[PDB]
């Protein structure tokens, strides 16, 4: 079966062909069987997955079943996605190989996801589940290698804070208004000025004093003068 | 314009019940009877899990919440014994000193809930004191609920989640590479101990016939009862009874053995241990020597050559997760003192109070309470459901009762040579203004001494003079001797005795050439580069600068020398930027022998309502003139004392530390010579004063409330107040209008509008300084020691710099002890002279612009039992 | 507004201009150690300079790291490596820090870009010229080709403790081994980069489907003999000996083999244990004047096999088969 099977699917690659038969029944029938008993997936696993693989390898198959969790009512479950998560729970320790091939069926369920959505977006919700069981990072990574102990505390996790700290304060409508930011080729410590002369020069000479590269009434600069004593 | 909706912001309290009423039972311990109370509650709790029991040492305190009876024991066939005192209370208490009433029903309702979550799940959980951790590791983290009783008899728990590190250990686990780092604890308990050396078996024995009658008793108390476990791993366990007495061992020297009581059998299924956190140099910048630009000039140089009963004590005393530490280092250094002379404590304090994060936080950061967003799905829910009557959180509606946008406070700075005030949102912009000090210069001379790579600290130290001349602070004429040496700078090997020796001789050399000038102008001070930002070397190169201090000072008195330490990667690191030195120039001006005047101070503006004090309305109100602030620690092993004193505007700062020890006396004077400080800074102002002191870490024993309480009087009016920093009490905000950086930060083009360039009266407000206090209705609990609750609670807020629903960060006051009466206006006038305390600490070197809540003092306090805790003193 | 980024990239543009031209006006230079002096400090005053632009965001960081990997990556004489080395592990903290695919595109040609100049290191001498006398001696050379050496094994040792993603996929050169020899030599065998490298070799090696060579597996001395059947005894056909392996698209490229260069492309497919002695009866059965150097040829593919011995095992013996097929012919007669 799978040499036969093999070729065809090389001679259909060969005809640039990703055109497939459905058998929707079968596939999902074989997946729960195979996800029910852990057992049972053990013995003659590398059969099973091969077979599960080539099916699976086409992304015409898969393209089809996308559209119609957008077309399906509502909220209900979808069977394909269910087994393939039975399967991703139950496939642990089967084969080396078996494991890069559920994960890679898995990324790749998820980019055919990411590709069906690139109109106004058809909620599923059911991404997350399946986000968080592919990775290529850390923990997850050797992941791949509870009774009633539910708490359901749900901590809360760090948050990335952005990277402009200085904003503007309009102080007549009282509320924040603008990110203030210079490109770095304005802050020069300036020299050319003309404030060497005395104060009290006349009255009211701020205008050659409050030369810098920013405006001095940005942090209300109050002057401090008192008769002294 | 502060239009924040109060409601909807959660809280981290549910309410659990509401009492109008309590009512209680006290059975006296009378004629000394044999273990009766330990045998009989535990004969009452066999009955029903749902019972309200707590025991003082043998006297037992039955409680009964608001309608339902008391319970009475199951007694002989005849009996004799009645209750000796009967009674009820309701939810007004003493409230600054709680009644021995009070601090039992909060304890009894604790054990209540633990041993009840225990027994409703899947025989997963214990409680480790004050927490409930699972046997698996699950969660990996300490859950704790702590019960609360308000004014108004609004029975809450507030939930914390603490992120320690305490992982269990099992059979596979006992050898040499687990417990040699590692710090283990009992598990229904939280004593910690040691494992007993083996008996020829490896680690393990089999149980006595007697004492696995202590596990029916796990059966009754903690609910956890693996009877029906078909295996079962035993060990010999050893504790230490200074940890039974809350004397927790000495934090910088952890994980040595000590003496024995007795051995004691303990199943391996729960015991938990906690891990060594380990200090590396660095990463990602070749620590193997080839980002050293050398290196790559030599191999060019090399291809130009080629060109060519025995267990009642561990079943019913607790440990209340104060007395456990956070974190604890492994290489742990030895300082070494006199019996007179505290030196380099004080020095190592001064160099890491007041650089910003040069010196990089050497030792591990933090483990704070991550803070709980919800808790609607699991199972906590569906016991506290059964147990009591409701379970739903608090609005912020409920608690809070003032909350209000503070200020921006101004600061004293030099033009050109007016004096001008300005805004303290103005700290980076000091180069680009020309701002320069208004308290004067200070002058020195420098020496860099370096021993790793010439070629970059001769390009550093003329840069950074060159910077501290530039601006006006001063003019650092760094020091020249006689040879071919670059000047202010010494390029040695190998630092030790007869090297610092010889140049202690060449200084003093040089000072005996330079006989008369003026006093001033020789303070000179050494930098040394710390070749890894650790605790281990700077330690020893405090202990160079003081051989070096004690060589030249017996040759000749009167030169005053002084240390700073800089990192090598600051100086190594090609993308340090010349905009950055400035804050280093910075952090030399704040070290000068006038010690006590810095760079700015808040500049003491006019009122905003001026409020002529008339006949009163006539209560002994006071209405003070000048206020002092004080902030003392003490660390959770009972040795290190640290302190800070700070005016009402940041003026007459010193900040000290004293290494107590084991004994009591210096402990005692210690606490005088606070005092003695205060008092001497109280002597300085107009008169109607009163000190302020801070205790730290939420816990205020009875010691020091002696002491204090010794010390006070008629010569100050004092106002004890308790500080916490962690988020414990964890408010979660969850609204998108009001704070208005959120529609900036949420896509950048909401608000995103032009200034409209002729209203030009605008002012650029940098957050993570914008504080809003709250003042909170009712007073809140301690966030540890659970014998005195607080009056009129209230907290500075710092919002997140980003946008949605987030936990924001938090510093929460709690006044204990006012002098007069109107204790909610002592709060609001603590409150506005903490905001500016907390502007001024980016201005003194202490932090980088991290914590704008935090008053400077405090955080002082808080960087001293952070980072000086771990090294371990030898007396000599 | 986009004068300001057209301004900013002009001025990139002219920088890493300016730090190429000094880099090779080092080689364009050398000849005079007081010129060498003042070029160290030179190069380490641009350094700096360079360094202290690019933390002020003077510079565009996103044209320069590209046109940084792009001189690793062009450069052919190692003269230039210390230094150009050094400036990659300046950056490094910025570079491979990123947080065909845009994302994480620096970070993948960096390590296809280091292992490739550590077996262009490894393969050869230092010296590129070869044109001037007295060209090697070679105690110098392996003392300046360790040191090289040493520096990409802890670059590429560091990418490895890196990269949580981890995607080495190698679309130019499939799997050259190098990095085995590397991870030896560290941590004393430590397990988590092991079972890392046996996910990578499953992942990044790809590995073909090989149904029917799962089957080989249970392949051990076999031999062939033909049966006719009954139905084929009456019309007197002729039975082919059986085969375990089919090898059928080796046995289509053996007709069109002729007049091209078979035998270096054969080598590439390790077919040698099942294929070497499916040929022999290939050769045996069908050309009387179809393949005149059909028996040459198949000496001469057993002879390359032979001439690519590493081990005694699977290669005096398969003569010994050879023998006994001999003898199974005449069984069958």
């Amino acid at each position: 079966s799978m040499r036969f099977q093999r070729e065809t699917s090389g001679m259909i690659v060969i005809s640039m062909e990703n055109y497939h038969l459905l058998i929707k029944i079968i596939r999902q029938l074989s997946e729960l069987n195979e996800g029910n008993l852990s057992k049972r997936e053990i013995q003659i696993d590398a059969v099973l997955k091969i077979f599960s693989f080539h099916q699976d390898s086409i992304f015409q198959r898969i393209i089809a079943d996308l559209s119609a969790d957008k077309p399906t009512s509502p909220f209900i479950d979808s069977i394909c996605k269910l087994f393939d998560k039975i399967s991703f729970n139950l496939r642990l320790k089967l084969f080396l190989y078996e494991i890069l091939s559920s994960l890679k069926s898995f990324a790749i369920y998820s980019s055919t996801i990411d590709a069906p959505a690139f109109h106004t977006s058809g909620k599923v919700e059911l991404p997350k589940k399946l986000l968080n069981l592919p990775p290529f990072q850390v923990s997850s990574f050797v992941k791949e290698t509870s009774f009633s102990l539910n708490l359901g505390i749900g901590i809360v996790e760090i948050a990335h804070e952005n990277e402009q700290k200085w904003l503007i304060y309009d102080k007549k409508d009282h509320k924040y208004v603008c990110t203030f930011s210079m490109e770095p080729y304005h802050f020069i410590s300036n020299y050319n000025t003309k404030y060497t002369d005395d104060m009290a020069t006349g009255s009211n000479d701020t205008t050659a004093f409050n030369d810098s590269c920013v405006n001095l009434s940005l942090f209300d600069a109050r002057f401090e003068r008192k008769n002294p004593h | 314009a502060s239009t924040y909706r109060l409601e909807d912001v959660l809280s981290s309290f549910y309410r659990v019940e509401k009492i109008k009423k309590i009512n209680y039972h006290q059975y006296i311990s009378k004629a000394q009877n044999d273990q009766w109370s330990i045998q009989m509650e535990f004969m009452l709790r066999k009955q029903d899990p749902k019972t309200l029991v707590a025991l003082l040492s043998r006297d037992l305190w039955c409680f009964s919440i608001n309608d339902d009876p008391v319970p009475t024991p199951p007694a002989i066939e005849h009996k004799p014994v009645s209750p000796d005192k009967i009674g009820t209370f309701t939810a007004d208490y003493s409230k600054p000193n709680l009644p021995p009433h009070y601090a039992l029903f909060l304890k009894a309702l604790r054990r209540k809930i633990y041993i009840n979550l225990a027994l409703g799940s899947h025989n997963k959980l214990i409680q480790f004191g004050n927490a409930c951790i699972s046997l698996s590791g699950v969660p990996n983290y300490l859950v704790q609920l702590e019960p609360h009783l308000f004014v108004n008899g609004d029975l809450t728990v507030s939930l914390c989640a603490k992120n320690m590190g305490l992982v269990p250990m099992k059979e596979e686990n006992l050898e040499e590479s687990f417990l040699s780092k590692h710090a283990l604890y009992l598990a229904p308990s939280g004593i910690r101990m040691h494992l007993a050396p083996a008996s020829k078996q490896g680690y393990l024995i089999t149980p006595p016939k007697h004492t696995e009658l202590l596990l029916t008793t796990l059966s009754v108390s903690h609910g956890i009862n693996l009877q029906n476990k078909k295996n079962l791993k035993w060990v010999a366990v050893v504790p230490d009874l200074g940890h039974l007495n809350g004397h927790t061992p000495t934090i910088a020297s952890y994980l040595t053995p000590l003496l024995e009581a007795k051995k004691l059998v303990w199943p391996l299924h729960l015991i938990f241990a906690q891990p060594v956190a380990d200090i590396e140099n660095s990463t990602s910048g070749d620590p193997s020597e080839f980002h050293c630009l050398q290196d790559a000039l030599d191999a060019i140089d090399d291809f130009i050559q080629l060109k060519q009963s025995s267990s009642l004590p561990f079943l019913l005393r607790h440990m209340p997760l104060a007395s456990i530490p956070d974190i604890f280092i492994t290489p742990t250094p030895v300082v070494t003192i006199s019996e007179k002379e505290q030196d380099i404590l004080d020095l190592i304090a001064e160099q890491v109070v007041t650089d910003y994060n040069i010196l990089g936080n050497l030792g591990i950061p933090k483990i704070a309470y991550r803070g709980v967003k919800d808790c609607q799905e699991g199972l906590i829910t569906t016991t506290m459901l059964q147990l009591f009557s409701t379970f739903d959180r608090l609005n912020g509606n409920d608690t809070i009762s003032k909350f209000y946008n503070m200020k921006q406070p101004y600061v004293f700075v030099k033009k050109h040579h007016e004096l001008i005030k300005v805004k303290h949102d103005s700290q980076p912009f000091i180069k680009f203004l020309n701002f320069r000090p208004p308290n004067g210069i200070k002058n020195f001379k420098s020496l860099l001494l370096s021993s790793s790579f010439k070629e970059d600290c001769l390009s550093f130290a003329p840069t950074l003079s060159q910077t501290y001349i530039n601006q006006e602070l001063g003019f650092c004429e760094l020091l020249k001797l006689t040879n071919e040496d670059p000047p202010g700078l010494m390029y040695l090997k190998a630092f030790d005795k007869n090297k610092l020796l010889l140049l202690a001789a060449q200084i003093v050399s040089y000072c005996s050439n330079n006989k008369n000038s003026i006093k001033n102008v020789p303070p000179i001070l050494i930098i040394l580069p710390l070749d890894n930002a650790t605790l281990t070397e700077l330690v020893d190169k405090a202990n160079i600068f003081q051989v070096i201090k004690n060589e030249v000072c017996a040759k000749m008195p009167n030169i005053e020398l002084y240390l700073k330490v800089i990192p090598m990667d600051f100086i190594r690191n090609v993308l340090v930027t010349v905009d950055q030195y400035v804050n280093v120039a910075i952090s030399i001006y704040n070290m000068l022998p006038p010690k006590s005047v810095k760079f700015t101070h808040i500049a003491h503006t006019l009122p905003e309502k001026v409020n002529f004090r008339t006949m009163q309305q006539s209560s002994s109100i006071i209405y003070y003139d000048s206020y002092i602030h004080l902030a003392y620690s003490r660390s959770v092993d009972k040795e290190w004392v640290f302190a800070a004193l700070s005016d009402s505007y940041g003026q007459g700062s010193m900040t000290k530390t004293w290494y107590v020890g084991n004994s009591r006396g210096k402990f005692d004077d210690a606490c005088n010579q606070i005092w003695n400080i205060a008092l001497n800074l109280a002597s300085k102002k107009f008169g109607k004063i009163c000190l302020i002191l801070t205790r730290l870490n939420g816990i205020l024993p009875d010691d020091e409330l002696m002491n204090w309480r010794r010390l006070s009087g008629r010569n100050i009016h004092l106002a004890v107040v308790c500080v916490d920093d962690n988020s414990k009490i964890s408010f979660i905000d969850e609204d998108k209008l009001y704070p208005s950086f959120k529609p900036i930060y949420k896509d950048t083009r909401f608000g995103g509008r032009m200034d409209m360039t002729r209203l030009y009266d605008y002012e650029i407000r940098d957050i993570d300084q914008d504080i809003h206090g709250i003042v909170f209705q009712h007073p809140f609990p301690l966030a540890h020691s659970q014998h005195r609750c607080a009056i009129r609670s209230g907290a500075l807020i710092k919002f997140k710099k980003c946008d949605g629903d987030t936990v924001w960060d938090k510093f929460a006051v709690n006044l204990l002890n006012c002098p007069h009466s109107d204790s909610t206006q002592l709060l609001e006038t603590i409150l506005e002279e903490f905001r500016n305390l907390a502007a001024l600490n980016v201005w003194y070197g202490l932090s980088d612009g991290e914590d704008g809540h935090i008053p400077w003092h405090i955080l002082a306090v808080k960087k001293m039992m952070n980072t000086l805790v771990h090294t371990r003193v030898k007396i000599a | 507004d986009a004068i300001s980024m057209h301004l900013l990239k002009d001025w990139t543009d002219t920088f890493v201009y300016i730090l190429e031209k000094l880099i090779f006006d080092m080689t364009n230079h050398y000849n005079d150690s007081q010129q060498l002096r003042t070029w160290k400090r030179q190069i380490s005053y641009f350094l700096k300079l360079l360094g202290n632009c690019y933390s002020l965001r003077l510079i565009n960081k996103e044209i320069f790291h590209h046109w940084l990997v792009e001189f690793i990556n062009k450069m052919e004489n190692f003269e230039f490596l210390p230094l150009s080395l050094h400036i990659l592990m300046i950056f490094w903290n910025d570079i491979c820090q990123i947080d065909q695919k845009e994302p994480f595109f620096l970070v993948t040609k960096i390590t296809d870009m280091l292992l490739h100049k550590y077996y262009i290191v490894s393969s050869s001498k230092s010296m590129i010229n070869d044109e001037n006398y007295i060209i090697n001696d070679i105690k110098k050379n392996n003392k300046i080709k360790l040191n090289i050496l040493k520096i990409l094994s802890s670059l590429i040792l560091k990418i490895f403790q890196e990269q949580s993603l981890e995607v080495f996929i190698f679309p130019t050169s499939n799997w050259e081994i190098y990095k085995p020899l590397l991870f030896e030599i560290v941590s004393n065998a430590d397990t988590n980069q092991n079972s890392d490298m046996k996910k990578k070799l499953e992942l990044i090696s790809y590995r073909n489907e090989s149904l029917k060579n799962n089957s080989s597996i249970r392949n051990v001395i076999m031999s062939a003999s033909n049966a006719n059947d009954f139905q084929l005894t009456i019309v007197t056909c002729k039975q082919f000996p059986k085969l375990s392996c089919i090898q059928l698209n080796c046995i289509d490229t053996q007709f069109t083999k002729l007049l091209d260069d078979n035998p270096t492309e054969f080598d590439w497919p390790t077919y040698v244990d099942q294929n070497p002695l499916t040929m022999h009866k290939i050769i045996q059965l069908i050309l009387w004047s179809i393949h005149p150097s059909r028996q040459f040829d198949h000496y001469e593919s057993n002879q390359l096999v032979a001439k690519l011995l590493l081990l005694r095992i699977n290669s005096t013996d398969e003569d010994l088969h050879e023998f006994q097929i001999e003898d199974a012919i005449w069984s069958l007669v």
